[PDB]
C-alpha cells in the first residue's frame, strides 16, 4: 500500500536528498520516522490531511512537502553524519481517531559519510563443506562470505541450479566489524546452505554504493551499486 | 426545517432613566446559522455594539448575545434589528 | 505523553510460551498498539487495545490493564518465524503515538538430536549441530572474526540446526570457538 | 461540587453564502466558551483567559493540525451525506460530543451528529451502537459499527479521557466555573387588564445560570397558569429570569444551596 524510495543511499556531508512516499490507500494522515538503536521510533514530520504539515520530534535538519493526497516527501537539505538512520514512510487513514493503525513503508536506509573514499562492495566466496560433515551426518553446509564492504549496504541470497532457495539458509541478522576500534571500519556477513550429502555430490550479495552523477577520482574502480557473486 | 429566531431585548440592570447601562439583544433557537443583528438608536444604527460569538445549543440550533453599553431617558427609542433566511425583511424588534 | 518500558530482548523455546511486558505513563490514553517488525523489515500492526481486557488474534493475544497502566502480548505455540522485534506504542491525550524502544525476541529452536562438531570449509571454521543452550562467544583477536548462533531449517526434512562461522590469517578450528562455552562431546576432525 | 459539562460542536456548511465559513468547531465548558476553531482562521485559539494561560502553545499548535483533519472529514461526509439524500444547495452537518460530571460524582457521556440541524445518528456508549432516524442514518450506522475498535475507542474518550480534560480545565476556570453569585430578587404588584391583579418574580445579577423559581398558594404549590421568562445572560457573567402568576402569594428562589422566600 505504501511505496518509498530509495531502498538504499550513500551521501557525502553537505550533500542534499529527496525521500519519495506514495499511499493509494486514499488516506488523509502522513508521517516521516526515522529508527535508531536502541530507542522508539522519532516522528520527524506529519501531515494531519492534505494541506497541513507540522513538525514532529526531530525536525531539525529536514523539511517536507504534501505534494498532494497521496505523495509525502521528505528533503535532507545539507546532510549531516547525524542523519545516518533507517527513514520509514507512514499513513493511516486520519489522525486524531484512536483506534486507526499506521501503514508503513519498506524503508530508506540513509548513510551520511564525511567523503566517499572508504565506500567499498564486497569479495564474495563460497566455500566448501568438509568431506567430515558429509561422512557424520550425511548433510553438508555451503558457507559464504561477504567481506570487506562499506557502507553495511547489503542483501545476501542463494541461488540454486538457477532459482533462488529460502530452506536450509541462515543468513547473519547484522554483519561483524572488520576494524572494530577503528570509525569507519569495513564489514563482514557470512551465510549458510545446507544440502543432503546426496545433493551435493552459487551466493550472490547485491551491493548498494555510488550513482553514477558520483564524482569519483582514486585509482580502484568506482564503488557502484553492483552484484559481487561466488560459484 | 428552517427556525426563525427568538429575539429578546432587554437592559443588563433594572433601567432607571440617566443611570448608565447595558442594553441587550439575545438572538436565539435560529437554523441556518447566517444571520445579521443590529442595535439601533431612534432607528439609527449604533456603531460602538460588542458581541459574543456564534454559540451552539444542543438542539442544533444557534444563539448570540449583541449589547452597547448606553444611558436611557424617555424620548431615546432604542430596538434591535435582525435579518434571517426566514425573514423576507429584516425584523426590527422594540426595547419595551 | 511521558515513558513506555518493555524489556529490551526476551529468549523462549519453540513450541511453548513467551509474553511481553509494556508499561506506561502518559498524559491521557486513547489506545495501545503493538507491531511486529522482522529483521531488516517495515513494522506491521497486530493489534490495538483501548478497554480492560484479553483480544485473541490466531496464536497471538492482546491484554490492558488501563489502572495498571500496563500490557502485555502473549504469543502461544512459539513458531521460529516468530523472531522479531515486538513494538509497543501509546496515543495521549493529544493523539501523539508514543513509542517503545522494542523488544526483540529469540526462539530457541528445538534440537531433538544434538551432534556438536566443529568443521573447516576449503579458510572458514564452522561450529554446526550444538544445543540450543550452547552460548556461543565473541573473539578477542584482530585477525579472528567469529559470527553470532544461527538457526537454519530445512522444511522438507523437518530439520533445524544450530550454527556459527569462524575466520582469520596460525589460526586452526581447534582454537577458533575456544572463547565459548563448548560442550564436551564436540566432534574435531 | 456542582454538576458541570464539557462539550465540543463542529458545524460544516457545504456551498457557504459569503461570510459563513464552511467549517466552525467551539468548545464549551457549561455555558462558557472555551476554544474556537474555524476554516477561515485554521488555528485553534482560546475563548477564554484561563485557558491561554493554563495550557502552552503546544496543545494549540497539535489541536490545530487534528482540526484541520477533522475540518476535512466533516467535508467528505457532509458531501457523502448529500449524495445519499440526492440534496443539492446548502446543507449543514453537526456534532456534538460531551461529558458531564454531576453533583453525586456520577457521570454521563453523548456523541450525536445531526443533518440540517435534526437529529441523524446518536451513539450508544453502553451497547457500542449508533442510533439511525431513516434509511441515510441506517447506512451510515452500518458502516461505523463495522470499526469495532473504533466504538471502544469512543467509549473511552467519553467515560475517561472527556472527564480528566473536564476536571483539568475546571481547576484552570476555578475563579470563574465554581463562583457563586446570589440573585438580587424583587415581586413586582400591578393591575393589568381591568380586575386582574399580575405579581412578577423577577430575579438578576446571579451565576451560575441554575435557578428555581416558583409561585406558592397559601405554602402548596400553584394549580394556575404561570408564565416563565428565560434564564437570559446580562452580558457581565450574571443572568436574569422571572416568573409571573395572576390572583396569600410567596415567590421561592433556591440558587446554589440558599433557599429565598418573597411573601407578597
Ligand atoms: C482542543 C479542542 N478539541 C476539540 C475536540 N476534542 C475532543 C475530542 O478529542 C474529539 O471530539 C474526538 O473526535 C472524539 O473522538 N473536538 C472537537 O470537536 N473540537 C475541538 O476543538
Amino acid at each position: 500500500g505504501v511505496t518509498q524510495t530509495p531502498k538504499f543511499q550513500v551521501l557525502k556531508t553537505g550533500q542534499s536528498m529527496t525521500l519519495q512516499c506514495a499511499q493509494d490507500m486514499n488516506h488523509n494522515s502522513m508521517y516521516w520516522y526515522r529508527q535508531d538503536p536502541g530507542m522508539g521510533l522519532r516522528l520527524i514530520y506529519y501531515s494531519a490531511s492534505e494541506g497541513t504539515t507540522d513538525k514532529g520530534e526531530v525536525p531539525n535538519g529536514y523539511n517536507v512537502s504534501r505534494l498532494n493526497k497521496r505523495e509525502f516527501s521528505l528533503r535532507l537539505e545539507s546532510a549531516a553524519p547525524s542523519q545516518t538512520s533507517v527513514y520509514f514512510c507512514a499513513s493511516s487513514v486520519w489522525t486524531g481517531e484512536g483506534s486507526g493503525e499506521l501503514f508503513f513503508g519498506e524503508g530508506s536506509r540513509l548513510t551520511v559519510l564525511e567523503d566517499l573514499k572508504n565506500v567499498f562492495p564486497p569479495e564474495v566466496a563460497v566455500f566448501e563443506p568438509s568431506e567430515a560433515e558429509i561422512s557424520h551426518t550425511q548433510k553438508a553446509t555451503l558457507v559464504c562470505l561477504a567481506t570487506g564492504f562499506y557502507p553495511d549496504h547489503v542483501e545476501l541470497s542463494w541461488w540454486v541450479n538457477g532459482k533462488e532457495v529460502h530452506s536450509g539458509v541462515c543468513t547473519d541478522p547484522q554483519p561483524l566489524k572488520e576494524q572494530p576500534a577503528l570509525n569507519d571500519s569495513r564489514y563482514a556477513l557470512s551465510s549458510r546452505l545446507r544440502v543432503s550429502a546426496t545433493f551435493w555430490q552459487r551466493c550472490q550479495v547485491q551491493f548498494y554504493g555510488l550513482s553514477e552523477n558520483d564524482e569519483w577520482t582514486q585509482d580502484r574502480a568506482k564503488p557502484v551499486t553492483q552484484i559481487v557473486s561466488a560459484e | 426545517i428552517q427556525r426563525t429566531p427568538k429575539i429578546q431585548v432587554y437592559s443588563r440592570h433594572p433601567a432607571e432613566n440617566g443611570k448608565s447601562n447595558f442594553l441587550n439583544c439575545y438572538v436565539s433557537g435560529f437554523h441556518p446559522s447566517d444571520i445579521e443583528v443590529d442595535l439601533l438608536k431612534n432607528g439609527e444604527r449604533i456603531e460602538k455594539v460588542e458581541h459574543s460569538d456564534l454559540s451552539f445549543s444542543k438542539d442544533w440550533s444557534f444563539y448570540l448575545l449583541y449589547y452597547t453599553e448606553f444611558t436611557p431617558t424617555e424620548k431615546d427609542e432604542y430596538a434591535c434589528r435582525v435579518n434571517h433566511v426566514t425573514l423576507s425583511q429584516p425584523k426590527i424588534v422594540k426595547w419595551d | 505523553g511521558q515513558n513506555i518500558d518493555q524489556p529490551t530482548e526476551m529468549t523462549a523455546t519453540e513450541g511453548a510460551i513467551v509474553q511481553i511486558n509494556c508499561t506506561y505513563q502518559t498524559s491521557g490514553f486513547n489506545g495501545l498498539f503493538w507491531y511486529q517488525q522482522h529483521a531488516g523489515e517495515a513494522p506491521t500492526f497486530l493489534s490495538y487495545n483501548v478497554l480492560d481486557g484479553l483480544e485473541e488474534k490466531g496464536r497471538f493475544s492482546s491484554f490492558l490493564s488501563r489502572s495498571k497502566g500496563y500490557s502485555y502480548l502473549l504469543l502461544k505455540e512459539l513458531q521460529m518465524k516468530d523472531s522479531a522485534s515486538y513494538l509497543c506504542a501509546v496515543k495521549d491525550s493529544n493523539y501523539q503515538l508514543i513509542w517503545g524502544a522494542g523488544t526483540k525476541l529469540i526462539i530457541k529452536p528445538d534440537i531433538q538430536n544434538p551432534d556438536p562438531a566443529v568443521y573447516q570449509l576449503r579458510s572458514v571454521c564452522l561450529f554446526t549441530d550444538f544445543d540450543s543452550q550452547t552460548n556461543v562467544s565473541q573473539s578477542k583477536d584482530s585477525d579472528v572474526y567469529i559470527t553470532d548462533k544461527c538457526v537454519l531449517d530445512m522444511r522438507s526434512m523437518d530439520f533445524k540446526s544450530n550454527s556459527a562461522v569462524a575466520w582469520s590469517n596460525d589460526f586452526a578450528c581447534a582454537n577458533a570457538f575456544n572463547n565459548s562455552i563448548i560442550p564436551e562431546d564436540t566432534f574435531f576432525p | 461540587m456542582r454538576t458541570h459539562s464539557l462539550r465540543y460542536f463542529r458545524l460544516g456548511v457545504s456551498d457557504p453564502i459569503h461570510g459563513v465559513p464552511e467549517f466552525i468547531s467551539v468548545g464549551y465548558v457549561d455555558s462558557h466558551p472555551i476554544t474556537t476553531y474555524d476554516s477561515v482562521t485554521r488555528q485553534k485559539e482560546p475563548r477564554a483567559p484561563w485557558m491561554a494561560e493554563n495550557l502552552a502553545p503546544d496543545h494549540w499548535e497539535r489541536y490545530t493540525q487534528l482540526l484541520r483533519g477533522w475540518q476535512q472529514m466533516f467535508k467528505v461526509e457532509l458531501k457523502r451525506l448529500q449524495r445519499h439524500y440526492n440534496h443539492s444547495g446548502s446543507h449543514t452537518y453537526q456534532r456534538m460530543i460531551g461529558c458531564e460530571l454531576l453533583e453525586d460524582g456520577s457521570t454521563t457521556g453523548f456523541l450525536q451528529y445531526a443533518y440540517d440541524g435534526q437529529d441523524f445518528l446518536i451513539f450508544n456508549k453502553d451497547t457500542l451502537s449508533w442510533l439511525a432516524v431513516d434509511n441515510v442514518a441506517h447506512t451510515i450506522k452500518q458502516a461505523w459499527e463495522a470499526n469495532q475498535h473504533e466504538l471502544l475507542y469512543q467509549k473511552n474518550w467519553l467515560e475517561e479521557e472527556c472527564i480528566a480534560w473536564l476536571k483539568r480545565f475546571l481547576e484552570y476556570g476555578k475563579d470563574t466555573l465554581q463562583r457563586t453569585e446570589p440573585p438580587l430578587v424583587r415581586v413586582n404588584r400591578k393591575e393589568t387588564f381591568p380586575g386582574v391583579t399580575a405579581l412578577f418574580c423577577k430575579a438578576h445579577g446571579f451565576y451560575p445560570p441554575e435557578i428555581y423559581m416558583t409561585w406558592m398558594k397559601n405554602g402548596e404549590e400553584i394549580v394556575q397558569e404561570i408564565d416563565y421568562g428565560d434564564i437570559l445572560p446580562s452580558g457581565d457573567g450574571t443572568y436574569q429570569a422571572w416568573a409571573s402568576i395572576e390572583l396569600l402569594y410567596s415567590c421561592h428562589v433556591e440558587h446554589s444551596g440558599v433557599h429565598m422566600v418573597l411573601q407578597v
